[PDB]
RNA sequence: ACCUCGAUGUCGGCUCGUCGCAUCCUGGGGCUGGAGCAGGUCCCAAGGGUUGGGCUGUUCGCCCAUUAAAGCGGCACGCGAGCUGGGUUUAGAACGUCGUGAGACAGUUCGGUCUCUAUCCGCCGCGCGCGUCAGAAGCUUGAGGAAACCUGUCCCUAGUACGAGAGGACCGGGACGGACGAACCUCUGGUAUACCAGUUGUCCCACCAGGGGCACGGCUGGAUAGCCACGUUCGGACAGGAUAACCGCUGAAAGCAUCUAAGCGGGAAACCUCUUCCAAGACCAGGCUUCUCACCCUCUAGGAGGGAUAAGGCCCCCCGCAGACCACGGGAUUGAUAGACCAGACCUGGAAGCCUAGUAAUAGGUGCAGGGAACUGGCACUAACCGGCCGAAAACUUA
RNA sequence: AAUUCCUUGUCGGGUAAGUUCCGACCUGCACGAAUGGCGUAACGACUUCUCAACUGUCUCAACCAUAGACUCGGCGAAAU
RNA sequence: GUCAGGUAGAGAAUACUAAGGCGUACGAGUGAACUAUGGUUAAGGAACUCGGCAAAAUGCCCCCGUAACUUCGGGAGAAG
């Protein structure tokens, strides 16, 4: 029902449509994925399928994961993710050891990419939540970038947990919605996703079929 | 090596004549005017050429009706069908941005003899 | 990229030299105004003895901007002087002639008169 | 080489360049220098590039090396002794070692040397 | 700001106990015929004879 | 005048928000002296939005352009250990008045120091120790929480229904926008303190040439990489359940009637799922899997203590677009992790030398030349080391 | 109007918008002729308004280098 | 209070430098937010702000040419 596969953000580039219109696309490496485990409602309680992607040396593979892959009946990989399907009717379409490629998608389809946004370190409020800065002149005394007030004078007492303040941003799970897949290069196992996806170049990403437009 | 070259070569366009910033060129752009695709000629001087492979672009400046107009075009854009370099240019910079304040004789560009 | 309190050269034979934008129509709080956008401006300078005079409040379509404008085919267009053309009540260019060039973005809708009067693009 | 990507080694700008130049001069003059760890780390690429320029030195490279090193005797002895000595080495002419910290400020100290072999 | 009240001994010692040192990882090395303890960071320097050993 | 004169800093504006609906708009409904558009009144509804300027310290208020709107209030007439002081409310001086007078004027004008290294709680992020009943690892259900909810213009329906005419639809679809948020450098731009080219002053390399330090990188024209918006994409859903106002069906009490007394229904941007993220410290401390599942000594055998180990982890080492430290991620001789070298892409623009023309500056051939950093492909040339620490089960009852 | 509570008195000059700015009307709460009345070329780090350029004051914020802030080595206070 | 070089510069200002004196007394690292000192910016150019506050702009030598007013000196280095 809900197709999906793991890949790696290769980079970004441009393409041209049939009407000479420019389209900035993202080249992603939706390399081959191996089905290593299938979650069922009778065994675990939910309908999901476990996929594995990426090359790893058997010496670098850890012993627990090595034994897990041996019991599954496939070779080890770098990354292992899980896609939660809708029901056993959809889970039955997968089998342990099955190999999935970029051919599961078609041109013009709508996907959702999920990755880990880049890390911006300890960023201030103005960069975290777009806080409006203060005047840089007319007397401003060391408040050119400070947040300012925080709450009520003496009635609230506390600071109303949830106030937007400074801290470490980025490096969190982000998910885009309704990205148009421009082209699916089969010989190369590559996807041209219309737009920009989270994460840096060479980072792991999970592409799925869109929910609002699937 | 341009890792994405194996995807950019499919869109790379041939028959692109070799030009440099400062040469006079007239580009032919395919423009659709009310269900009618015609060819519009834009004659100017290449003031800059930013190379990025498939995303390589070039800017052409033209003085029309006493007003300057700068137009940037992707070298590998399919909307273009002809790029004729009329006369070469003898310049020293790579991006002739200083031409945004010269008019007439002061804006004339040398020619590679 | 035109906004409030921005001066624009009038391209028409109405007698106005430069106008000052007041507000960009087409939205609650619009920040900028590109090519093809309508705005409300006042005549800050006019030709001695022209139709319109200084201090009037009129409408004008923002054409021939200075900031780069990106088209649908990846190309860009930019001019060297922020210009504008005073329009009539609903949609019509005040005057009977245009002087400078206009961007192709004017062809969106209802600007056929200006597109035909402009001797370029 | 690659920028420091942060606060420079010696105070403000325009001083790290002279510091690296003096360090490379001392290295090419002696053969073994003892400095701070980050100083040697930043000098490694500088010294390697200077050694490559000396290797390639036929003409227009002597000036490229002199525009960074002032000691004429140091430049000459470099181009002469080192010269083709590393012609068989495809990079990596400098070796870095870590030594104990000095008294006062616990600055991690390193030692840069030239691979003789 | 200034401290409002005197911090109790409990909290004082609890916050002070965190200011401790970390012992370094030593490694046995055979130099000059005798075995000595030198950190792995300076193991190579001691092997080559650049680490002073009192 | 009930705490506060052995101190509670008083009106604005900027930043920052939280909450009530006596609702400005969006949403739903009843009556209309509702023909239609457009209105008047009432009820429910706070999820979201509620513009930019001129005057004036101003709150307030008037005016100019729009928009659906440019809501009313509480939070010490919110917020000065977040920010300025335009005014009030010190000391100086002036104008008009009172006062012989010093002096005074909720009458006016000019100018007039805004201190404090965060102790505790509170808030935004990050670690250490321990627990989840052997020691570890992979993937996740999830209670319980956080984030979003905005809407305009145009075309068809349809110039149709309505209406003498003027004027002009409800409902349902299609297209394009204004604001906000998330991601990113693919395009355009902002910055690039070890990049390129020109040059003024000055000193130096013995001197010409060619070069180096300082004068903001000395100044300009560019500038690969990282970050960013001015730039490029994505979202405000669809649908399901129960409802407020409201509209209802069968129906007596009370032979009629009645939306209710027993049931069945529809019913909104309100509520719960649905969308994005966190989350088993959720002490009911979870679930599916995989690795090791066995070695000694002491106390006087009841448990405990000490040492050495398996899987695994950590330290040390090379690094990152991960980062204040930490922590996370990748590698560690069975390797392309980083530096160097080669090549490519890209930036800069035609390098030094020689020769030629010119008395000279200077120009032309060797030459897409020379120089370079972040991007990419190879190459062990250099450092990831003949190395150290933690780290596995008391038992019992029922079925 | 440095003088006026009514006052943002009324008209006109400028801005699309002007309780500010300039001239006039004169109803002088409570101007007035050596505690000077009326102006004055030049002048003033005095006060107020406008115009041309200019720019990050702002729309709308973004990056670069330093001295602190952050880690390490040593010395080492404070107000309460 | 006295000596006062050289290079360009009107200049004892400004930049470097000769002779001369010093790196002066806590240091090594790390692109955190934020604070202070400087630089840069696509479009608008005071629309921010009580207030052009701060920032930004011209800036020197030789020439052409300089208004209203005036106490005839001045405005004036007007301006351009
Ligand atoms: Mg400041
Ligand atoms: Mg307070
Ligand atoms: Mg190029
Ligand atoms: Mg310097
Ligand atoms: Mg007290
Ligand atoms: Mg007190
Ligand atoms: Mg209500
Ligand atoms: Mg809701
Ligand atoms: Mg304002
Ligand atoms: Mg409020
Ligand atoms: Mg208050
Ligand atoms: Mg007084
Ligand atoms: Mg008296
Ligand atoms: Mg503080
Ligand atoms: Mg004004
Ligand atoms: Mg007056
Ligand atoms: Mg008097
Ligand atoms: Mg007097
Ligand atoms: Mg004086
Ligand atoms: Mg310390
Ligand atoms: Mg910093
Ligand atoms: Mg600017
Ligand atoms: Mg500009
Ligand atoms: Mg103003
Ligand atoms: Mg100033
Ligand atoms: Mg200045």
């Amino acid at each position: 029902a809900r197709k999906g596969i793991l890949g790696t953000k290769l980079g970004m580039t441009q393409v041209f449509d049939e009407n000479n219109k420019v389209v900035p696309v993202t080249v992603v490496k939706a390399g081959p994925n191996v089905v290593t485990r299938i979650r069922t409602t009778e065994r675990d309680g939910y309908s999901a399928v476990q996929l594995a992607y990426g090359e790893i040396s058997p010496r670098k593979v850890i012993k627990p994961v090595a034994g897990q892959f041996a019991a599954a009946g496939v070779n080890p990989r770098r990354h292992v993710a899980e896609l939660r399907l809708d029901d056993e009717a959809a889970v039955a379409e997968y089998e342990v050891g099955q190999e999935l490629t970029a051919e599961i998608f078609s041109d013009g389809a709508y996907v959702d990419v999920t990755g880990t946004s880049k890390g911006k370190g300890f960023a201030g409020t103005m960069k975290r939540h777009g806080f409006r800065g203060q005047g840089a002149a007319h007397g401003a005394q060391a408040v050119h970038r400070r947040p300012g007030s925080i709450g009520g004078c003496a009635t609230p007492g506390r600071v109303f947990k949830g106030t937007r303040m400074s801290g470490r941003m980025g490096n969190d799970r982000v998910t885009t919605q309704n990205l148009k897949v421009h082209k699916v290069d089969a010989e190369n196992g590559v996807l041209l996703i219309k737009g920009a996806i989270p994460g840096r170049n060479g980072g792991l990403v999970v592409v799925r079929s869109a929910i609002k437009r699937g | 090596m341009n890792t994405l070259d194996f995807v950019d070569q499919a869109s790379l366009r041939d028959d692109i004549p070799t030009f440099s910033p400062g040469d006079t060129v007239n580009v032919h752009v395919k423009v659709i005017e009310g269900s009618k695709e015609r060819i519009q000629v834009f004659k100017g001087v290449v003031i800059r050429r930013q190379g990025g492979g498939i995303s390589e672009t070039f800017t052409v400046r033209k003085e029309s009706y006493g007003v300057g107009v700068e137009r940037t075009f992707p070298v590998h854009s399919p909307n273009i069908d002809h790029i004729d370099v009329l006369t070469r240019g003898d310049v020293r910079r790579a991006k002739l941005y200083y031409l945004r304040e010269l008019r007439g004789k002061k804006a004339k560009i040398k020619e590679k003899r | 990229m035109i906004q409030q309190e921005s001066r624009l050269k009038v391209a028409d034979n109405t007698g106005a030299k430069e106008i000052l934008c007041i507000r960009v129509l087409g939205g609650s709080s619009r920040r900028y105004a590109g090519i093809g956008d309508v705005i409300v401006a006042t005549v800050k300078d006019a030709i001695p003895g022209g139709n319109v005079k200084r201090g009037d409040v009129v409408k004008a379509v923002v054409v021939r901007t200075v900031k780069e404008r990106r088209r649908a085919d990846g190309s860009y267009i930019k001019f060297d002087e922020n210009a504008a053309v005073i329009i009539k009540n609903d949609n019509d260019p005040r005057g009977t002639r245009i002087f400078g060039p206009v961007g192709r973005e004017l062809r969106e809708k209802k600007f056929m008169k200006i597109v035909s009067l402009a001797p370029e693009v | 080489p690659k920028p420091t990507k942060g606060p420079r080694l010696g105070g403000s700008s325009s001083h790290q360049s002279a510091l690296l130049a003096n360090l490379a001069t001392s290295l090419f003059e002696h053969g073994r220098i003892k400095t701070t760890e980050p100083k040697a780390r930043a000098l490694r690429p500088y010294a390697e590039k200077l050694i490559t320029h000396a290797k390639k030195g036929a003409l227009h490279n002597r000036r490229e090396v002199m525009k960074k090193i002032r000691d004429k005797d140091v430049v000459h002895t470099l181009f002469a002794e080192i010269g083709p000595f590393y012609a068989d080495r495809n990079g990596g002419y400098t070796r870095i070692i870590k030594v104990e910290n000095r008294k006062g400020d616990n600055a991690p100290m390193a030692v840069i040397e030239l691979v003789r072999e | 700001a200034v401290p409002k009240r005197r911090m109790s001994r409990a909290n004082t010692r609890s916050r002070r106990a965190q200011w401790k040192a970390e012992a370094p990882g030593l490694v046995t090395v055979s130099v000059a015929g005798q075995q000595r303890k030198v950190p792995r960071r300076l193991l190579k320097a001691a092997r080559l004879g650049l680490v002073d050993l009192d």
